[PDB]
């Protein structure tokens, strides 16, 4: 499994064995993206949410057949201490889940 | 289709059995959902777990690379072995196949345990310990959506 | 032609008190005398049933009887689809409950059964289904003829 | 002879009546009665009844009827929604569209026939009732305007002042009408 | 005429005959004869017989009989769920049920009347037949139980044994059916 | 109005030995003759074939084609249901199978083909199949003619 | 009377003509005139004509004819997936047929007799017209076999100009035929 953030923490993810990379704007997030799933072996890709929140809908065409890359968009460093609500993002999962924007 | 007294009641018979077919998918639609809101619920917890393991370990690599330095760290982690493309085991979900990741890596087999660094081995703990919590969250999700587009074909 | 808007079933329909309808799918089940529950209905069972003319609790427990029978043939087509895990504990009482009653209270023989026996069997097969699920019956028959086991009729069903 | 409208008797009594109140079984199966259905009737003696109306009622019951016909259509375009998501998983905002279209259904459209006071019901006590729903729904939508929880609302001691209005005697209805009005009144404004 | 079975002559004989055996054009379009509608045909003799069952043929080929009606009627009733969802959305203990009728259907109702050992059937070999499908039935149901995927039990060598036993001769019927017996219980037990 | 239950196609067929039934479906789809396997029949069939007048093995694959085709054609209203891509494979072979008979077999143009030629193209458009399905036809007729490929008749 | 195509008159009149122009009000309702229906309509005079048609025209106009009769059909079978299961669930292979097929109706088969120009169609119009129809789909099947979305090529600028080439009178149009025919071929190549 491969993350693509920010290079700051491209080291730390290294650091516990995983596969790296850094990146700093959305075009090359998703050009990372592409070459990252065109290739296999690559079950799970972490995409953090600050460059690009919505990751399986910006490469579809290259694993429509293929369900094997899973996606995923992460929080940044900045968010981890500048805070976040996940309720928002649960919202948001109910919306392009069934889509009628009601939960409380 | 001829006008005959059979193939009229042929047909008030097909109407009446797609009018219970109607109720039997309604049916099969709420059971759906009662578990998709339950599974929201564990899918929220797992994000709020998710957070908090970052925090910590974002914070633990931030201090470890401002007082030890930015090659000592680098060093460190280029002596650690890569981990492999571990499996997705196959799994059923209300008569679907998703995949399943395993969590399983080689804790303790990994290269230089211990040494002269204090502040960088605090780091890669808590880093394998957000590896760890990402991937409850990807195998949670996975089920999720897969769930959603059962309701989606029901309705 | 199992044509109820025939003319014969019609007019008939227009001046008699309810009807009594028997089922083919539970006649090639085995099942004698194959009398189907759901369709049927007596306009004059008010005035019949009650304290003074049977017993006292009639009414209650053939509309509970009724309204868990309903329930009970839906969950067994669900079943076919969604399987047996996927139900919850009180729908696969449900689903029991129905199998029961078909298999003791219409499936008789050439018995004959007089209305105390009948009653008592009712109550047998409601004693299956949890105290508080029977919504419709009131709690002064509950705490009087309720868990009595269904061993009896099983001696002899 | 089935339940079908195409038959020629009420093909041709539909042609001439004035109004048509249209049962159905549905209703029944629940015990509410009057079991008619309010999305299937129609009168056309009300916009002749107008004048009679405003001048021996009161001076709003043919505008107020309209938000108690709206109100009640209100919920039928929520009907789609209700059946795959449960009922508390609603918003606020439509969760109260929800509680007072119930309440409606439960203290105005039924009646008890064999009721001592229930059975009879002069003009003035349902204008009194119509007007004193509107109050509590439009004050209840004043209050979640201020982001407050609606299960407060729903706890509210005026709620059982709407179910009891209906066994008021003719002769004790003001007073109780007055009360209600001033204790719904005292109730949202108090509630921050 | 025209098939229509409303026919006032049709209706006439419904009435006064002991037996009842209606002929499809479905299943005489698809070559499957004698296209025999087991839904629309009934015999009344059925229950006056079973002496003389019990006597000349076994004392539990009624037993077999009513299995064997119990289960078509069975697989009748899923038809309107496969209809609905197609056949793949089923359960695995409901896919052994539609496959167990096909059986049935393909198997014992079929029969060819130009073929040279298929135009006649004693009561015997049919009886073998039944207890052969029956005991089938019950092997393939405990396999269930086991975990045993019905993907997989539909491609053991021993329904090719049950699908020939049409055409195998009157005199040679008795060792056949033993065989295949001793076959059906080997084959489930070691499958799992 | 293409209506078999009127009076005149009635009574003709309960009078004659059988009928020659055209589709207007296979007519619009350019396939000449349109004629209609399924409703068609002839009933001295049987008198005039088999072994010393047409040929051993022609009883038999009549009956194999109905059936094949029937198959396909009941699959053709499931597939109109869930889609072709939920389909098993087994159901697929049926489907094109249905899909190169319309194509190949009924489709002939003002060609004349021998008794042979047709032989020889049915056993062909049967090797789509596997060798298990063909439960009418004897094992004997099978080990001698099945294997031939589609492709291998044409130019 | 009312539209039933089994009524005596209808049907004795089918038996004798050698051409069959059915109307159809589905048509007529969205202004679609002359709402001739293309799938229930036929003519028997058409092979007959072919060799006139193969001199006086052009020596390919049948096998255009022939090519446009198929994208009618294809278009019409995937008419019945479309409608309730979704058109951006299909492959752009099937979508560039829905949107070629949607060209042909809007822009070829319709016609307005009201108008000062389109009331009359010589032949070789509606021949240059088919022309422009497939040229345009053959290119757009090469852009999409080069891997281009379908959004940018029905944002093409050139489709403008099929869509009012019926407005063109018989006196401009051979000079219009030609600058289409370079225009698509210029904006498809150009294209990415």
């Amino acid at each position: 499994m491969a993350v693509i953030a920010d290079p700051e923490t491209a080291q730390g993810f290294r650091l516990a064995g995983l596969e790296g990379y850094g990146a700093s704007s959305a075009e090359e997030a998703q050009s990372l993206l592409e070459t990252l799933v065109e290739r296999g072996g690559y079950a799970l890709v972490a995409v953090d949410e600050a460059l690009l929140p919505d990751p399986e809908r910006a490469v579809e065409r290259l694993m429509r057949g293929r369900d094997l890359p899973v996606l995923l968009p992460i929080a940044g460093l900045k968010e981890a201490f500048q805070g976040h609500d996940v309720e928002g993002y649960m919202r948001e999962l109910v919306r392009k889940t069934i889509g009628f924007d009601i939960k409380l | 289709v001829s006008p005959t007294r059979m193939n009229l009641l042929q047909r008030r018979g097909q109407l009446r059995l797609a009018q219970k077919g109607v109720d039997l998918l309604k049916k099969k639609r709420d059971a759906l959902v009662a578990e998709f809101f339950g599974l929201v619920r564990e899918a929220m917890e797992a994000r709020k777990a998710l957070d908090q393991a970052a925090k910590e370990a974002y914070a633990a690599l931030l201090l470890a690379q401002a007082f030890d330095g930015p090659e000592v760290v680098a060093g460190a982690a280029l002596g650690v072995p890569p981990l492999e493309g571990v499996e997705a085991e196959v799994e059923n979900v209300w008569g679907s196949k998703v995949p399943r990741l395993k969590a399983t890596f080689p804790d303790g087999a990994l290269l230089s345990p211990v040494g002269t660094p204090a502040y960088t081995l605090e780091a890669s703990r808590a880093f394998r310990r957000y590896a760890e919590a990402l991937i409850r969250v990807a195998n949670t999700e996975t089920r999720l959506k897969k769930i959603g587009e059962e309701i989606k074909k029901t309705t | 032609d199992d044509d109820r808007t025939h003319p014969i079933p019609d007019l008939t329909g227009y001046i008699t008190e309810g009807q009594i309808q028997l089922s083919r799918e539970l006649h090639r089940k085995g099942i004698y005398p194959p009398i189907d529950p759901l369709p049927s209905l007596s306009r004059l069972m008010n005035n019949g049933v009650g304290k003074g003319k049977t017993r006292e609790d009639h009414k209650q427990v053939s509309d509970q009887l009724y309204s868990a029978y309903a329930n009970g043939v839906d969950i067994r087509k669900l079943v076919a689809i969604i399987g047996e895990d996927a139900l919850t504990e009180n729908d696969r009482r449900y689903l029991q409950f129905a199998d029961a009653f078909e298999r003791f209270f219409i499936n008789q023989g050439q018995q004959n059964r007089s209305i105390e026996e009948s009653l008592q069997i009712a109550w047998a097969l409601l004693s299956m289904l949890p105290q508080g699920e029977l919504k419709r019956i009131s709690k002064d028959h509950i705490g009087k003829y309720y868990g009595q086991k269904l061993e009896e009729i099983w001696g002899a069903p | 002879p089935g339940g079908d409208m195409s038959e020629p008797v009420t093909q041709s009594t539909l042609r001439i009546v004035g109004a048509f109140w249209r049962l159905d079984a549905s209703l029944a199966f629940r015990r509410h009665f009057p079991a008619i259905n309010w999305n299937g009737s129609y009168s056309l003696f009300t916009s002749a009844l107008d004048p009679w109306y405003r001048e021996n009622v009161a001076e709003d019951y043919p505008e107020l009827r309209d938000a108690i016909s709206e109100l009640l259509q209100r919920e039928a375009g929520l009907q789609e929604i209700v059946q795959l998501v449960g009922p508390d998983a609603l918003q606020d905002a439509e969760r109260l569209v929800i509680e007072v279209g119930r309440i409606i259904r439960e203290d105005f459209l039924q009646q008890n026939a064999y009721h001592e006071v229930d059975a009879y019901c002069s003009m003035k006590k349902a204008y009194g009732i119509m007007k004193m729903i509107l109050a509590f729904y439009k004050e209840a939508e004043a209050a979640i305007k201020r982001g407050v929880s609606i299960d407060e609302i729903l706890q509210l001691p005026v709620l059982e002042r709407i179910g009891r209005a209906r066994y008021v005697s003719e002769e004790e209805f003001p007073a109780y009408f007055e009360e209600a009005m001033k204790e719904i009144q005292g109730a949202f404004k108090a509630l921050a």
